[PDB]
């Protein structure tokens, strides 16, 4: 089968291989795919990575290092396909990394170049988003680490 | 990186002298004990476990010979080329992928401390340390570029995933600051610092734990 | 958005880590017997350096910083 994932929703990709192997137990299936959702249902030993060269010439097809039978789709995407989980070509995907540097720039306290960013993130992603939770956690960690530094300075000096 | 102390030399290294014979003459396996023990079985450039590892000449004998057979220009690096693959990170990428770099402009973990040169963020990306200016900053940017610390996805994503796993632990450990006393809380901190020692990414988790 | 689980629901290995917490929280901390079995199955199927084992060990170490406050409950205890 060539491009087993063709015209399939991710939900269908989550079970196409399992259904095929259940209905045809004794068929040797030799398929090609490029979707991590299909790979999440396939053992590591069954995978052959085809990375050619500038001549299209590969010598031996290799298996990935990590097991891909119970792994999450993002992990297979980033570790087997070398694809970023977040789009690298979008400014909004670097907001939490920019914001973290800005907290750490002024030692870890929301300043102003960090409040414009925190409410840039709150307005974009939302209150209940994962990004805002990470920003709040980072704020709390910075404050607690500063209080730590004060306590350890008191103990030491 | 972590500061990895170049300890004594290995002895086999003296039997083989650069120029008289190629590095292939000596066995990398003999150089591994000193390098491996120094790095505790991890990379000297991107802290990748030595599952895929090779003796890397920081200064390529072909461009800076740097006395090829000097244990010091020998690092317990990552990746491997004999077994083939598509490695585009750390030492292998330093020799071929990066290109056009100055050997003296790269931080050497043996003598230079990456604690004041590199900062590891929660998002898994490495940035030059805060307050670096002029020359000093440029070494940090150069080494991040050539070693591809930010680069191939397999390293950035793996490091970010490793950091994100321990972040709730850091949260709860810093929530009980007032619940425990100073000595006990410092003991918890030391316990965490012991945990990251037997962990894949030594310094990213250390930066996420303490500052 | 797509109503698709991160891990496939048709595979027993996908629910192994969720079960690890549910069986860690069943004895409220402390890897017991049934929990320690689940932990080497996760360590054998998934690699020694995987998101699954790294997150498994986190749940361990976090219900070891909270059982300390409940062994601190042993200090204010009765
Ligand atoms: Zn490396």
């Amino acid at each position: 089968i060539d491009q087993i994932e063709l015209h399939l929703h991710p939900k269908w990709q989550q079970e196409v291989i399992l259904n095929l192997r259940s209905a045809f137990p004794n068929i040797q299936f030799i398929i090609t795919t490029h979707s991590p959702i299909v790979l999440s249902t396939i053992e590591k030993r069954c995978i052959r990575e085809f990375e050619p060269n500038d001549d299209g010439d590969q010598s031996f097809l290799d298996s990935p290092d990590m097991q891909t039978k119970g792994s999450e789709n993002a992990q297979i995407l980033e570790q087997v396909m070398n694809v970023h989980s977040t789009p690298p070509g979008i400014a909004e995907s670097h907001w939490l990394g920019n914001f973290e540097l800005l907290l750490l720039d002024n030692s870890g306290e929301l300043d102003n170049h960090s409040q414009v960013l925190y409410d840039q993130i709150k307005a974009h992603f939302g209150i209940d988003s994962i990004e805002l939770k990470k920003a709040d956690s980072l704020i709390r960690i910075n404050k607690m680490k500063n209080k730590l530094n004060k306590i350890r300075a008191e103990k030491g000096k | 990186m972590r500061e990895l102390a170049r300890l004594e030399r290995p002895e086999i290294l003296d039997q083989y002298i650069a120029g008289q014979n190629d590095w292939m003459e000596i066995d990398q396996s003999a150089v591994w004990p000193k390098l491996t023990e120094m790095q505790g079985g991890f990379c000297a450039y991107c802290e990748c476990r030595l599952n895929r590892c090779h003796i890397e000449h920081f200064r390529p004998r072909g461009k800076f010979p740097a006395l090829t057979f000097i244990w010091n220009n020998l690092f317990g690096s990552c990746g491997d080329s004999r077994k083939s693959g598509g490695w585009s990170r750390c030492g292998i990428y330093k020799d071929n992928g990066a290109g056009a770099y100055n050997a003296d402009d790269l931080i050497k973990p043996d003598e230079e401390n990456p604690d004041d040169y590199l900062l590891f963020l929660t998002t898994g990306e490495v940035v030059p340390a805060i307050g670096l200016t002029g020359r000093a900053l440029k070494k940090a940017q150069e080494t991040i570029r050539v070693f591809n610390l930010n680069g191939d996805i397999k390293l950035f994503g793996s490091r970010r995933t490793a950091v994100q796993a321990i972040m709730p632990n850091v949260e709860y450990l810093y929530t009980l600051l007032e619940e425990f006393d100073e000595d006990d809380w410092n003991e918890m901190l030391r316990d965490e610092l012991e945990k990251i020692e037997s962990d894949e990414y030594k310094t990213a988790l250390k930066h996420a734990w303490t500052f």
